[PDB]
């Protein structure tokens, strides 16, 4: 009931940024908020009803618009490597705050650094298979930048949570480069059935179709990139 | 200067224990006082709402206090559980007038009743020569090493439960040289 567009976006410095969050709730009070460690959530601006909004605490270089009860827009007519952040819409009814999902926002210098990962998923241990029944696959995403990832497990078509530990932060390798891991632990039984499809999955967020890409090499936008093993008896 | 503030800032703590965190602010007017609860990667949830000069709520493992007098509110987690892992923020006041503390930290970490500490490497098939390390089944007051060289990368813990837990870390290199022995100096390699 309360929807941010777009989750994931990058920009350039100078560039023009516009999140927006509609609501199903049909409450009169919506919010934007940024996140950053040792901050908190730091409201930029809100609305008390459609057709107007107010300056929160750090509303520097952004703007907001509350064009509908629904929704509430905020806009970075000049994007700064500052501005990179969380960002989180809320609505309210009576006090109580419904957040949205949350949009990771990268603002850089320029958008050649931008990067998909490479993606390795590795296979388990005959040790560990012997020693322990149970089978450890690990997976490995390197060389993306900025980090907007998401990495998931499917099992057989279906995606999987039991079992799986992934890290909760990206690793920075150098200073364009990040890296991510994940274990799937299953039994040895059913990583030894032939039947079995394990398969990690990245999905990168990166440019979309309006950004520019001056290259011979492939334009660095949104897609899903994996890796997959079958099962072996 | 910010108006709000917490503590633990950070904390560790073996889970089925209990924890406290506070806050204390300056903020007027704080006609209500908040507690939130952030996952990894989410959104936050709303754990409890303190409103009268001296209150006092509960809400199943969790109970909290407010005094308007010292601006003071702790939250109580009786026997945490691993899914507590998350931030706790304190949230002071209304609308656009509310402000968050930066938050408390909090991670809890599971009893291994028997670990079996083991370090295994593994191959990528996709790739020649391509491996990692994956030390695994070490108990949860163990010290997973920092990497002390160049091009060599090793992972936080990552705490696994297959619904027993396992803990967990990854290391992988570049270096033609070094192996999985030197890497993780526990033992099992
Ligand atoms: C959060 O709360 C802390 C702790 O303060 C206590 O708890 C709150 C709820 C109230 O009940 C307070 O009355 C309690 O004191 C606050 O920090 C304290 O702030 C006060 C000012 O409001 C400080 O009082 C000053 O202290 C000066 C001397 O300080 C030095 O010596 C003491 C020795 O005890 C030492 O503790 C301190 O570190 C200094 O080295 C004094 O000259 C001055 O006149 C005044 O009395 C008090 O020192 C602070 N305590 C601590 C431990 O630092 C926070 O300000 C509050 N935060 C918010 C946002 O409200
Ligand atoms: C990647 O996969 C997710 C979940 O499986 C899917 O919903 C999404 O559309 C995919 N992303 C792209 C850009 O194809």
């Amino acid at each position: 009931a309360v929807t941010q567009s777009p989750r994931n976006k990058v920009a350039v410095t100078g560039g023009k940024v516009t999140l927006s969050c509609n609501q199903t709730n049909n409450h009169n009070n919506m919010y934007w908020y940024r996140q950053d460690t040792g901050h908190g959530l730091r409201l930029i601006h809100y609305s008390y009803g459609a057709g107007s909004t107010e300056k929160g605490d750090i509303p520097d270089g952004y703007k907001a618009s509350r064009p509908s009860q629904e929704n509430f827009s905020l806009i970075l007519e000049l994007a700064t490597p500052s501005q990179t952040s969380v960002y989180f819409c809320a609505s309210g009814g009576g006090g109580t705050l419904y957040f949205g999902a949350g949009t990771r926002l990268s603002v850089l210098e320029d958008l050649r650094n931008v990067t998909p990962p490479k993606v390795s998923l590795f296979e388990p241990s005959k040790a560990e298979i012997a020693n322990k029944q149970k089978a450890t696959l690990v997976c490995l995403a390197r060389g993306f930048f900025p980090d907007h990832v998401e990495l998931s497990w499917w099992v057989n078509g279906k995606e999987v949570h039991s079992g799986v530990c992934t890290d909760p932060q990206a690793y920075k390798e150098s200073n364009y480069s990040y890296c991510l891991s994940s274990r799937l632990r299953v039994s040895a039984t059913f990583w030894h059935n032939p039947r079995n499809h394990f398969r990690c999955q990245v999905q990168f967020h990166g440019l979309s179709e309006e950004d520019k890409w001056p290259e011979g090499s492939p334009k660095p936008v949104t897609q899903n990139i994996s890796a997959e093993a079958w099962g072996r008896a | 200067k910010t108006q709000v503030e917490q503590s633990p800032q950070s904390l560790v703590v073996r889970q089925g224990e209990n924890c406290v965190l506070q806050c204390n602010y300056s903020v007027t007017p704080d006609n209500h006082l908040r507690w939130y609860k952030q996952d990894t990667g989410k959104g936050l949830v709303l754990l409890t709402v303190l409103v009268d000069q001296k209150d006092k709520t509960s809400n199943g493992r969790y109970s909290a206090t407010l005094d308007k007098d010292a601006k003071h509110s702790t939250l109580h987690i009786t026997a945490t559980l691993l899914d507590d892992t998350a931030t706790y923020f304190c949230v002071v006041g209304d609308r656009g007038s509310a402000l968050f503390g930066s938050g408390t930290q909090l991670i809890v970490i599971p009893y291994i009743q028997n670990p079996e500490p083991a370090v295994y490497q593994l191959k990528d098939p996709r790739s020649q020569d391509s491996t990692l390390c994956l030390f695994t089944d070490f108990d949860s007051q163990i010290n997973v090493p920092k990497t002390m060289e160049s091009g060599t990368f090793i992972t936080d813990k990552c705490v696994l439960d297959m619904k027993s837990k396992s803990n967990g870390a990854i290391a992988w290199s570049n270096q033609t040289s070094f192996t999985c022995q030197d890497i993780f100096k526990e033992t099992n390699a």
